[PDB]
């Protein structure tokens, strides 16, 4: 499932992607955030032949943060940007990054124990929880790590949640092993 | 360093919309849809042969 | 190369094989002037066609000559193609194989002037002609399922398995696009509001495919519509007046699942869905659950993927296995279908070549073409 | 062939607010293309030329600014031009551009000038735009009669034996100019050897000698090997045109080098300037700039 | 021949029967008529009243309309109501009066020009030329009309023109001092029938708002002196005060050949 309640991302976020592989009209990334789905980086700069394109390939073990330049819901196609990631800018993606999937491994141990097979199953427990957060204190990402954190101090951060006895221990639980 | 300077400010209009051009969106817009064809093909055509084509009405 | 027209009832798609858009999305109409007179700057006009057409409607009688999916004028239709090849696209017909599209169950008559008009009239090198359902289902890459193609005029279910319809099990339902939109019309004049101006009742579309939805619990909302503060919504008007909708949003779409509203006594496409998987081979019935495919734009309505979900689970077996895939494309899955068959290598020796036309005749669309 | 109609009409517009299209029919443009390839064939593919005249780098499509570039510097025949390529990618308007230019060819075959850049390749063009502007507004099989023309068109110059110009650098393999001369057209670009390096070497300040080049199909060179191929036959400084500079020139080797590139506010995602070289009859050397908006 | 203004000529208004009976019967009087300030997107009015008029005989009038003309959202078209047992349309055009995103047009409303076959007359070829003058503009767009005599010269080669319409033309909209800055009105090749006493408003005003301006020697020895003239169809039907305005807010100008 994705991290957020939205399905696409919003134009100007930079954002990490996965090069998957390199072609002639340049290279196709999964977002990393929304559950692989498929965009694309726009040629870096200049120009460039695929031969050496190899060289600008190196992201695949790195996991760059791009920003997005296009968005078509109905198309369905995410253009990106590499060239306009500053260093400064850069330091923030890592760190969201990091900041994200820490929600995600709370959630994801959550999802083993009720056993979800659906993704639309697992995201309404996502809509209970981490993006209940996340919209109530209006920031994406850092609203239910930051809650995460302080139930180790403040357990009653789970009591308006709708949860029963059983679902509230394993979730209280997952946190201890951090 | 003989450079005559030209600070040529705006004397046409829309000084921004006639230098971005739609088709390096136009023509990667293509290619997305032309390498559909192919991962279609490895699960299309296998109903696009004389062979299976008679087999449909058949039953 | 090659051109794909896809003649709607409502809208004729338009383009060229390849591309990922139809070039030209134009209403299918064509009107001759009641009156003698001519367009200030222009030599008399006997016809026109699509967007001139609707916007100088006043002067004319309009005709809709693809009523409920079938062709069912030639003399109209042969001035909306010449009007997508000369006027819209810009090509010469001679240069360009051309893919057009038939509604499911298309009478047998029906079938074989489409074929004998393309090649005397329009001297085209090559035709082919597809059931819309079918090339639905392949712009959404599987082979095996059952469509839900619900457009402007009418809805089908096509079941379709390994790539050709199943002729036993096609329903048809006389409740689609115009319908509904004629429906909200009659409900919103109940509220209260006045749609007089020509300019006035063609918005009622607009405001339908903008904020209309398909509500998850029916019963619940309809109780909670005058009630709740954030289920209403305004709608600014070109003037300037803002005017409030309130049940009408979700009681519009559900005319889908409730016909007799309109007083249609037909099943609704809930039902009609199960009744068509009844009528196929108990072989088959778990791979059509397993692809609901919903296609065309009256099914667009944000929330009806969930809501069929709901709805079919109901019907069937307790253990089948239920999914419904709802493409973001399928305003235009018609179409874009039709332009990913067209660019297949494989598909290059299944064209009705213009050699073939002349020793078989136009019956042999029947052979080719099914 | 009657050229000055087509041109007029073309030049009419010049002045208006910008994204006004020009039609012409597919005849005459397939006219324009017909006329365009005959010249180019009987001049030789290294060109002698004498001053004055005007020089002037990349363009990539940004017709508004060709027009207003002539503007200021004086039409033919009161000063000589020639262009360095890289017209015909990611701007609106390549088309109007190249036919433009192939028309005044025409007109002034002996006082207007065009190299070859390396997005005067199919398989570049391809994927930068022009390939697909020419589906939209035209025709594919207008398209292979453009895939005819670049295949002859002529690669570098050398002015008065001493400034020498060419779109992208110098190669290894260059000891002897009869080495050029015997290239032969039409030709594709080739997947490498001397044609493809002309085109798409770049310098860097920070190489020795030789060094991997960022665009792959080519080579980077250091300031040791520019001097040597400048002494060997008692050439000074080299003025070429492809790069993107903030200024629209920059020096890297202690003004040893000039890059120009003549497009400004480039493609509408960079503030850069745009340079023109203007050199007069004395040999004189002065920059022409468009400073950002 | 007529030149009508009929306010917010649209779809409304020709929607009430009783209005649609009385704007049927002044058409009738007329031959040719130009209905000027049609307020209708998709000419469903037009439409409408053409029915009403042709419902018996279909060739009783033919119609000559123009695309919607405006800088803005407020956009007219021209409506030429014709008899064609009477005059012929040989050819149409909208005069070129340039760019508008240039912001060169002379005119907010590019006047639509007609020419006539006419068997029946004297004169054998002669121009109409429309105008529909912006309320705020009258100045400036009265003045570019002596620009629009010349293209016509070379087009047709015809002299014999006939310039008619809402000229918006009164005390506060031409004062008596600009009137020496109206080219047309100074020189003698122009007799203005329409004179500066007459009364061509409904209310209790007393202004020559509307005005029939003849250029060309053919043209001009064809025309009977003194019949142009308003028309009081409030007078000649009887009406009240409050049913004339809701009607329109100018009088029909006609003229007899
Ligand atoms: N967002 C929307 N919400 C509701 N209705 C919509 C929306 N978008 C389009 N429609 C309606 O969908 C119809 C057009 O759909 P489509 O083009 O699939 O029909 P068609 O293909 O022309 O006809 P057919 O499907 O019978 O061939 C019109 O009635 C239009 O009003
Ligand atoms: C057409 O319009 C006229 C005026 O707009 C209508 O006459 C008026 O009608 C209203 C009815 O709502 C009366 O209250 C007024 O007293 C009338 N005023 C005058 C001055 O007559 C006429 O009724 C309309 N006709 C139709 C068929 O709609
Ligand atoms: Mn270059």
């Amino acid at each position: 499932c994705r991290f957020y309640q939205h399905k696409f991302p919003e134009v100007e976020d930079v954002v990490m992607v996965n090069v998957r592989s390199i072609a002639e009209m340049g290279a196709y990334v999964s977002l990393l955030e929304y559950n692989n789905i498929e965009g694309m980086i726009l040629l870096s700069e200049l120009s460039r032949r695929r031969i050496r394109s190899i060289n600008k390939l190196i992201r695949i073990g790195r996991n760059e943060c791009v920003v997005v330049i296009r968005v078509d819901k109905e198309k369905g196609y995410i253009d990106l940007s590499k060239r306009r990631v500053s260093p400064e800018e850069a330091i923030k993606c890592e760190d969201k990054f990091t900041k994200s999937k820490t929600v995600y491994s709370i959630l994801r141990h959550v999802a083993e124990v009720l056993e979800y097979t659906k993704d639309e199953q697992l995201e309404s427990l996502f809509q209970r929880t981490a993006w209940v957060f996340d919209d109530k204190y209006k920031r994406p990402g850092y609203g239910a790590y930051d809650a995460f954190k302080h139930a180790v101090s403040d357990p009653s951060i789970l009591d308006s949640l709708d949860l029963n006895e059983d679902e509230r221990e394993v979730l209280i639980n997952n946190i201890n092993r951090r | 360093e003989k450079v005559t300077v030209h600070f040529l400010a705006v004397w046409a209009g829309p000084a921004q919309a006639a230098r971005q051009g739609p088709w390096e969106q136009l023509a990667r817009d293509r290619s997305r849809f032309a390498r559909r064809i192919t991962q279609a093909q490895e699960e299309l055509s296998p109903c696009l042969t004389p062979a299976a084509r008679a087999r449909a009405w058949a039953r | 190369t090659a051109l794909v027209c896809d003649n709607g009832s409502g809208l004729v798609k338009a383009g060229f094989a390849g591309d990922d858009a139809p070039r030209a999305v134009f209403p299918s109409i064509v009107g001759r002037p009641r009156h003698q007179g001519v367009m200030v700057g222009m030599g008399q006009k006997d016809s026109y066609v699509g967007d001139e057409a609707q916007s100088k409607r006043g002067i004319l009688t309009l005709k809709y000559p693809i009523e409920h999916g079938i062709i069912t004028n030639w003399d109209d239709m042969e001035k909306i193609w010449h009007h997508t090849f000369y006027n819209e696209l810009r090509v010469a017909p001679e240069e360009h194989p051309t893919l057009l599209t038939e509604a499911p169950l298309n009478p047998k008559a029906n079938r074989e002037k489409m074929t004998q008009i393309m090649f005397e009239t329009f001297n085209v090198p090559a035709m082919y002609v597809a059931i819309q359902a079918v090339l639905s289902l392949y712009a959404s890459g599987r082979t095996t399922g059952i469509v839900l193609d619900s457009g402007d005029g009418v809805t089908h279910n096509v079941p379709i398995y390994e790539g050709y319809a199943l002729p036993h099990a096609i329903m048809r339902l006389d409740l689609a696009g115009r319908d509904l939109t004629d429906y909200l019309m009659k409900i919103l004049t109940e509220r209260g509001y006045s749609f007089v101006t020509t300019a006035e009742r063609e918005i009622v579309r607009d405001i339908k495919e903008k904020l209309c939805y398909v509500a998850l619990d029916f019963e619940n909302e309809m109780a909670t519509a005058a009630s709740s503060s954030s289920l209403e919504k305004s709608y600014e008007l070109p003037d300037g007046q803002v005017i409030t909708i309130g049940n009408e949003r979700f009681r519009c779409p559900e005319t889908l699942f409730q016909p007799s509203f309109i007083g249609m006594e037909s099943a609704g496409i809930h039902e009609t869905t199960y009744n068509s998987i009844m009528k196929c081979d108990i072989d088959i019935r778990k791979d059509l659950y397993a692809n609901n495919v919903m296609s065309g734009g009256t099914t667009m309505y944000p929330g009806i993927a969930d809501r069929m979900q709901k709805e079919i689970t109901a019907l069937a077996p307790s253990t089948m296995k239920i999914k419904i895939i709802a493409p973001p494309e399928r305003k235009y899955s018609v179409w874009i279908g039709g332009s990913i068959l067209a660019s297949l290598s494989t598909f290059q020796q299944m064209w009705i070549t213009k050699q073939e036309y002349d020793e078989a005749g136009p019956s042999i669309v029947h052979r080719k073409c099914f | 062939l009657n050229l000055d109609s087509i041109i007029g009409r073309l030049l009419e517009v010049q002045g208006s607010r910008p994204g006004k299209n020009v039609q012409l029919t597919e005849n005459e443009i397939r006219g324009l293309c017909l006329k365009s390839r005959e010249i180019f064939l009987s001049q030789p593919i290294l060109l002698e030329l004498e001053a004055p005249l005007k020089i002037c780098g990349a363009i990539h499509g940004q017709y508004y600014d060709l027009l207003r570039l002539f503007e200021y510097g004086g039409f033919p025949p009161e000063s000589n031009y020639l262009f360095l390529g890289d017209y015909v990618d990611r701007g609106k308007q390549s088309l109007e551009t190249i036919c433009l230019l192939l028309a005044y060819k025409i007109k002034y075959p002996e006082n207007f000038f065009l190299l070859r850049g390396n997005h005067e390749c199919a398989s570049i063009n391809r994927i930068y735009g022009f390939y697909d502007e020419c589906k939209r507004r035209y025709n594919i099989k207008l398209w292979k009669t453009f895939t005819d023309c670049f295949n002859c068109l002529p690669i570098a110059a050398i002015v008065d034996e001493k400034i020498f110009c060419c779109h992208g650098g110098l190669s290894p393999d260059l000891q002897s100019m009869e080495q050029i001369r015997r290239i032969m057209r039409p030709t594709d670009v080739p997947d490498q050897g001397l044609l493809c390096d002309l085109l798409w070497s770049d310098p860097d300040k920070d190489v020795q000698g030789w060094g991997e080049n960022d665009r792959g199909v080519s080579f980077t060179f250091g300031a040791e090997v520019v001097a040597k191929f400048l002494h060997k036959h008692d050439l000074d400084l080299i003025c070429r045109a492809h790069q993107v500079v903030e200024d629209g020139y920059e020096f890297f080797a202690k003004r040893q080098l000039v890059t120009l590139f003549s497009a400004p506010n480039y493609c509408g995602e960079f503030d850069n300037a745009g340079a023109m070289m203007s050199v007069d009859e004395t040999l004189m050397c002065s920059f022409q700039i468009l400073k950002p908006a | 021949i007529a030149a009508f203004n009929i306010r917010t000529f649209g779809e409304t208004k020709m929607s009430n029967a009783t209005l649609a009976s009385y704007i049927v019967r002044i058409v009738r009087r007329y031959d040719i008529v130009l209905i000027q300030e049609v307020r209708d997107s998709h000419l469903v009015a037009v439409g409408k009243l053409l029915d009403y008029l042709n419902q018996d005989d279909p060739n009783t009038y033919h119609y000559v309309v123009s695309e919607p003309l405006g800088r803005n959202s407020y956009k007219e078209r021209y409506l030429f109501l014709f008899r064609p047992n009477k005059v012929s349309v040989l050819d149409t055009y909208q005069y070129d009066d340039g760019c508008e995103s240039c912001g060169n047009d002379s005119f907010s409303r590019e006047p639509a020009v007609v020419k006539f076959s006419s068997h029946s007359t004297k004169v054998k070829e002669f121009a109409i030329v429309a105008l529909h003058s912006a309320p705020s503009d009258a100045v400036a767009e009265i003045n570019s009309l002596y620009d629009v005599y010349l293209d016509v010269q070379q087009k047709w080669h015809l002299n014999d023109v006939m310039l008619m319409g809402d000229f918006n033309a009164d005390c506060s909209y031409v004062t008596s001092s600009q009137w020496s800055s109206i080219r047309l009105r100074t020189s003698s090749t122009f007799q203005w029938l329409i004179p500066d006493s007459a009364d061509t408003t409904a209310t209790s005003t007393n202004c020559a708002y509307d005005r029939i301006v003849v250029a060309g020697s053919l043209l001009q020895s064809s025309v009977v002196p003194g019949s142009a003239a308003p028309f009081d169809f409030q007078a000649a039907y009887g009406l009240s005060n409050e049913m004339a305005l809701a009607i329109s807010d100018h009088y029909p100008v006609e003229v007899t050949l």
